[PDB]
C-alpha cells in the first residue's frame, strides 16, 4: 500500500505519454503551437544556458590544466577538454538549464490553464488536450535540449580553448589537435541522444504535472517544485544510463 | 510554543544523521587525526638533496 | 638567467628549485642576440626567504 | 529600472542579514521548526526523506559518473590505478560542490519560494506586520539561519555519499583492488581543499536561500505567478552557485594548484 500510491501518479504519468505518442503519430501535428512552444522554450532557456555553461567550462577547463601541468602532460589537455565537454558537460548543463527553465514554464503555464477551467473549456467543446498542448510541448521540449546541446558543446570548447590559450598559456595547437584524440562520432552521438531524450522527458514530466494542478493557493507552486525535483531526479539517473551505455562503445576502445 | 513532537522527531533523526555523517567523514575518509596529528610523533631527516 | 638554449619542455610555470626544493617559479623566456648569436633568457620569480 | 532593481535587492538582502542578531533571540522554536523542515522535507516530498533524499541521489549519480568515465579512459590509455587520484579531484574541485548546490537550490530554494509566495498571496505577510512583527526578520532571517545551520550536514552527506559511491563503482564494478583506489585516493587529497569547499558550500547556500526568499517574499498574481517566480529564482540560483564555485577555485588555486606529483 505504501508502494502503490506514487505508483498511481506512476501510471498516470505513463498512460499520458503514451496517449501523447499515440497523438503523435495518429493525429494530426499542431505546428502552431510547436513553433510557439519551441520560441517560448529557447527565449526561456537561451541566455542562462550560456551563462552556466561558460564559467562552468572555464572552472574545468581550470582545474585540468592546472592538474596536468603539475603532472607534466599540459599538450593532452584539449583531450580532456573534449571529453568532459561532449559527453557530460553539454547534456549535463542541458538537464540543469531545461529542468529548470523549460519544465517548470511548462508546468505553470498547464497549471494555469488548469486552474483557470480553460483545460475543461477544450474538453466541453470535445477537443482532446492531449493531442493539442502536450504533443507540441513535448516536441519542441526535444528540439529545443537538441539545439541548446549543441551550443552548449561549441561554446565550451570554444571558452576553453580560448581561456587556457590567453590565460594559462598552454600552446593552441596543443589544444586544437588533440580534441578528436579521445572524442569521435560515438561521443557526440551519445550526445545527441542524452539531449533528445532529457528534453522529451522533461517535457513530458511538466506536462503531466501543469495538467494535474491541485489549485488551492500553493498548488502550482507545489507542482512547479515537485516537476523540477522530478526531473533532476530522472535526468541525472537517465544520464548515468545513458553513460555507461556509452563508455561500453568508446572512442579509446 | 510549537513542539509538536514530529518536528521534534525530524529534528533528532536529522541530528543523528548529521553525527554519523560527520564523524564516518572525519575518520574513515578525510582522516582528521593523521592530519593534525592525533597519535604520532614529529621526525626530522637532512639531506644532500629533496630528491623531489 | 642566460643560457645557451632554453631546453625542450621548459614553458613558463616552470619550477625553480634550490637543493631540490621549488623556491620560484619561471616567469617568461626569450632569445636575446648576444655578439650576433641567438641565446636564451629566462626570468624567475622567487620567494626573497630564500635568496 | 535596473539600478532600482539592483537596489531593490540589496536593500532586501541587508535588511534579511541586519535582521539575524533579531531573530535568533526572538525566534527560536520557529529556526528549529524551519532546521526540521528544511532538513527533512515538507509535503509530498517529504515522504521520500526530503532534501536529504534528493542530494543523496544527485551526488551517487554524480560520483558514479566520475568513475564510470573516469576509469573507462584511463582503462583506454592504460594508466588506470590513478582513478582513485582522479575521482577525488573530480569531487572536491567541480562536480561536488556545484552539484550539491544545485540539488540545493532546487529543493530548499524552490520549497522556500513556493512558501513564501504562498503567504505573500494568502494574506499572512499583511497578517504579520499588522500584529506589529518584522516580516522580514521573521520569514527571511529565520529561513537564512536555518539554512546555515543544515547546509553543513547536508554538504557533509554530500560529500561522503559522492566519495562511496565513487568508491563503489570502481571497486566493484570495475572489480579494481580497494588497496590501490584507497592509497590513490588518501595519498593525493587534502584536507585543506575540502575545508575550503565547505566554506565555498556555506556562502552559496547563504546566497541561494536569500535569492529564493527574494523570489518568493515579493511574489504577485495569485497561485500562478509563484510558479513563475520558482522558475525565474531557480534560474539565478544556477547561475550563481557556478559563478561563486568558479570565483573560488580561482582565487584558491590560482597562484599554487595544491597537488604535486613530479620532483
Amino acid at each position: 500500500g505504501q508502494l502503490e500510491k506514487p505508483l498511481a501518479t506512476v501510471g498516470g504519468f505513463f498512460k499520458m505519454s503514451v496517449m501523447t505518442g499515440k497523438a503523435l503519430f495518429t493525429r494530426p501535428f499542431q505546428w502552431k503551437e510547436f513553433v510557439l512552444q519551441s520560441w517560448f522554450l529557447i527565449r526561456v532557456a537561451f541566455l542562462p544556458t550560456l551563462a552556466v555553461s561558460i564559467p562552468l567550462t572555464v572552472l574545468i577547463i581550470f582545474t585540468l590544466n592546472i592538474l596536468l601541468a603539475e603532472f607534466g602532460a599540459a599538450d593532452v589537455s584539449g583531450a580532456g577538454a573534449a571529453l568532459g565537454a561532449v559527453t557530460q558537460l553539454g547534456p549535463l548543463v542541458t538537464v540543469l538549464v531545461v529542468a529548470g527553465a523549460g519544465s517548470t514554464a511548462i508546468c505553470a503555464d498547464l497549471g494555469a490553464r488548469t486552474v483557470r477551467e480553460e483545460i475543461d473549456a477544450l474538453e466541453v467543446l470535445g477537443i482532446d488536450p492531449i493531442e493539442r498542448l502536450v504533443v507540441p510541448r513535448v516536441v519542441a521540449s526535444t528540439f529545443v535540449a537538441f539545439m541548446l546541446n549543441g551550443a552548449v558543446i561549441t561554446i565550451g570548447l570554444v571558452g576553453g580553448f580560448f581561456f587556457g590559450v590567453y590565460i594559462q598559456n598552454v600552446s593552441a595547437g596543443a589544444y586544437v589537435s588533440t580534441l578528436t584524440l579521445l572524442t569521435g562520432f560515438p561521443e557526440v552521438l551519445i550526445s545527441v541522444v542524452k539531449a533528445t531524450l532529457f528534453g522529451m522527458i522533461a517535457g513530458l514530466v511538466g506536462c503531466y504535472r501543469g495538467l494535474t494542478v491541485a489549485g488551492g493557493s500553493k498548488g502550482v507552486g507545489t507542482a512547479v517544485n515537485e516537476t523540477l525535483v522530478l526531473c533532476v531526479v530522472a535526468l541525472f539517473a537517465v544520464n548515468v544510463v545513458l553513460t555507461t551505455i556509452g563508455v561500453r562503445f568508446g572512442t579509446g576502445r | 510554543m510549537l513542539l509538536t513532537r514530529f518536528i521534534k522527531m525530524q529534528l533528532v533523526i536529522f541530528l543523528t544523521l548529521t553525527l554519523v555523517a560527520l564523524v564516518v567523514l572525519a575518520l574513515f575518509y578525510l582522516r582528521l587525526p593523521t592530519w593534525a596529528g592525533l597519535g604520532m610523533y614529529k621526525l626530522n631527516a637532512d639531506l644532500p638533496n629533496s630528491g623531489g | 638567467v642566460l643560457s645557451g638554449r632554453a631546453g625542450l619542455s621548459m614553458d613558463p610555470g616552470s619550477k625553480v628549485t634550490f637543493n631540490g626544493v621549488p623556491i620560484g617559479r619561471l616567469a617568461s623566456i626569450d632569445v636575446v642576440e648576444v655578439d650576433d648569436n641567438p641565446e636564451a633568457r629566462l626570468t624567475l620569480d622567487v620567494d626573497p626567504k630564500y635568496l | 529600472r535596473f539600478l532600482d532593481s539592483m537596489g531593490h535587492v540589496a536593500w532586501f538582502v541587508v535588511q534579511a542579514i541586519v535582521h539575524v542578531p533579531h531573530a535568533f533571540r526572538h525566534y527560536r522554536r520557529e529556526s528549529l521548526r524551519l532546521v526540521a523542515e528544511i532538513g527533512m522535507g515538507t509535503g509530498a516530498m517529504a515522504v521520500i526523506g526530503g532534501t536529504v533524499a534528493i542530494i543523496g541521489f544527485v551526488t551517487l549519480s554524480a560520483g558514479s559518473l566520475i568513475a564510470i568515465q573516469g576509469f573507462a579512459s584511463l582503462g583506454n590509455i592504460g594508466v588506470e590505478a590513478f582513478t582513485g587520484f582522479f575521482a577525488a579531484l573530480a569531487n572536491i574541485r567541480v562536480v561536488a560542490p556545484v552539484v550539491t548546490g544545485q540539488a540545493l537550490a532546487a529543493t530548499v530554494g524552490a520549497g522556500a519560494t513556493a512558501e513564501l509566495g504562498a503567504m505573500r498571496i494568502s494574506e499572512e505577510v499583511d497578517a504579520l506586520e499588522v500584529m506589529g512583527i518584522k516580516s522580514i526578520s521573521y520569514l527571511v532571517s529565520t529561513r537564512i539561519m536555518a539554512g546555515a545551520i543544515v547546509i553543513i550536514p547536508l554538504y557533509a552527506m554530500a560529500i561522503l555519499l559522492s566519495f562511496m559511491s565513487a568508491q563503489l563503482v570502481t571497486t566493484i564494478f570495475y572489480s579494481q583492488s580497494v588497496g590501490t583506489y584507497e592509497h590513490y585516493f588518501h595519498t593525493f587529497l587534502r584536507v585543506d581543499d575540502v575545508m575550503w569547499s565547505f566554506l565555498e558550500v556555506i556562502i552559496m547556500s547563504v546566497i541561494v536561500m536569500l535569492n529564493h526568499c527574494y523570489f518568493g517574499y515579493f511574489a504577485s498574481g495569485g497561485a500562478v505567478g509563484v510558479g513563475e517566480a520558482v522558475g525565474r529564482s531557480m534560474r539565478t540560483s544556477l547561475i550563481a552557485i557556478v559563478l561563486v564555485v568558479l570565483l573560488a577555485s580561482l582565487a584558491l588555486y590560482g597562484t599554487d594548484p595544491n597537488f604535486n606529483l613530479t620532483v
